[PDB]
């Protein structure tokens, strides 16, 4: 299954994941494709922040879904 | 330069004379980032002028950021960019080299536009009252209206350079040589077929000739620049003057008023470098040498994103980087070494103008990590 992670500038990152994958797993697959440590990543879907313990199916993230990546860098 | 400082010294002093006897309080502004203009309008457009002079602090919904100054600077920046979003039909872009904005004559598209124009004028005046900076750029016509100066037809060169240079040709040449016709009316592009507004009593039935072309040039510019937006200007200036009195703001020139609202027109890395502080690193540490090399390798658009990253706004204060403001007083740009890990992206605390920079192992990695952070996190507060 392919999902899309959209960055602030609009760049798209295509991932190969399964509905049983955890949000922590998806953040790790982004680290290998963009070099960003997971503890600096925050994923948004349908206006809700995704907790690391939940799976994709727990958020009803089906095929070709688009997630939003925001970075936790500024205070 | 120095003459500008003399005006601002008098300007700020008289502003502080007028709020003697005001028990100022901290006033919260709860907004969503994707609705920052609508939310701030709901939260502030019914505040009294005395209430508007309170110290605002911003709470972005769903964001860990705590406003000690850095969130307010970003709020001013992103709200000033959303006021000119054409989706609100409040403003339009003036055609030219540098992009400036004009009041949209079709603003009754939005039924409550006069309410929003007064709010936009309030925000601009509030930004000047707070000594904060906006990403606003107006035409010479608009600045003259704020300064109470009379608008001349020569000011059309800044509003519309090519339309103005069509008027010089009409004045310079004969109407028999144009190849088209002109009447004493101007077009109403409100999605109607040949709906026009008269520049004169029964002006649509009067042809422009050599006997009256000078009167036409004068009448069309007063319309394009004040008549067509008369009600929207009055609403804007009403909200603006409620906070900054007209007698005080009018001491400035159009160029000075633009600098007062937008700050310095460029980002000088050399000026930033001579006003930088370091904690755990030294001015000659290798990552600091790589940092300045990377910052200098950025174009004007990317160094703006960097300024937003560490301070909250893309704008430079008028006194330069030696006057960068923090929480209590002046806090220069500072770089702290991040010892946690070298695989982390750089982080920033916009309230202290502080950049947490990991001890990267190569110039290529530092430049890549820095550009990724400032481009993919130019806005948004994920940390406290």
């Amino acid at each position: 299954m392919q999902i899309f992670v959209k960055t602030l500038t609009g760049k798209t990152i295509t991932l190969e994941v399964e509905p049983s994958d955890t949000i922590e797993n998806v953040k790790a697959k982004i680290q290998d494709k963009e070099g960003i440590p997971p503890d600096q990543q925050r994923l948004i879907f349908a206006g809700k922040q995704l907790e690391d313990g939940r799976t994709l199916s727990d958020y009803n993230i089906q095929k070709e879904s688009t997630l939003h990546l925001v970075l936790r860098l500024r205070g | 330069g120095p003459d500008f400082d003399v005006k601002r010294k008098y300007f700020r002093q008289e502003l502080e004379r007028l709020d003697e006897g005001l028990r100022k309080e901290d006033m919260a502004v709860h907004v969503r980032r994707d609705h920052v203009f609508e939310d701030s309008y709901r939260e502030l457009h019914r505040k009294s002028p005395e209430e508007m002079k309170n110290r605002l602090y911003i709470v972005f919904e769903g964001e860990e950021g705590q406003d000690a100054g850095g969130l307010l600077r970003e709020w001013y920046m992103i709200i000033s960019r959303e006021m000119f979003n054409p989706m609100y039909a409040l403003f339009r872009t003036s055609p030219g080299d540098r992009v400036t904005y004009t009041i949209n004559p079709s603003s009754h598209c939005n039924p409550n536009h006069l309410s929003y124009f007064k709010f936009v004028g309030r925000i601009v005046a509030k930004a000047v009252y707070d000594n904060r900076l906006l990403e606003c750029y107006f035409t010479r016509s608009f600045y003259k209206h704020i300064l109470g100066k009379s608008v001349r037809y020569t000011d059309m060169e800044s509003e519309d350079y090519h339309f103005y240079q069509g008027l010089v040709y009409l004045l310079e040449n004969d109407v028999s040589t144009l190849g088209y016709d002109l009447t004493f009316s101007t077009e109403v592009q409100e999605f109607g077929v040949c709906e026009v507004r008269d520049l004169k009593p029964n002006g649509a039935n009067i042809l422009v000739t050599e006997e009256n072309k000078k009167e036409y040039v004068h009448l069309v510019c007063q319309m394009r620049m004040t008549g067509a937006i008369r009600k929207q200007l009055a609403a804007f200036l009403e909200g603006f003057y409620e906070i900054i009195p007209k007698r005080l703001i009018s001491i400035f020139t159009e160029q000075e008023l633009e600098l007062l609202i937008s700050g310095l027109p460029t980002i000088d890395i050399d000026d930033l470098k001579s006003n930088t502080e370091y904690h755990k690193y030294q001015s000659n540490s290798i990552q600091i040498q790589w940092f300045w090399r990377a910052l200098r390798s950025f174009d004007q658009a990317d160094r703006a994103k960097f300024l937003q990253f560490v301070t909250g706004t893309s704008k430079v204060p008028l006194q330069g980087f030696a006057a960068l403001e923090g929480m209590n007083g002046i806090q220069k740009f500072q770089i702290h070494r991040d010892d946690r890990s070298t695989d982390r992206l750089p982080s920033a605390h916009t309230c202290f103008n502080q950049l947490d920079l990991p001890a990267y192992e190569s110039f290529e990695k530092l430049r890549h990590m820095l550009l990724l952070a400032i481009q993919e996190c130019s806005e948004g507060f994920g940390l406290a």
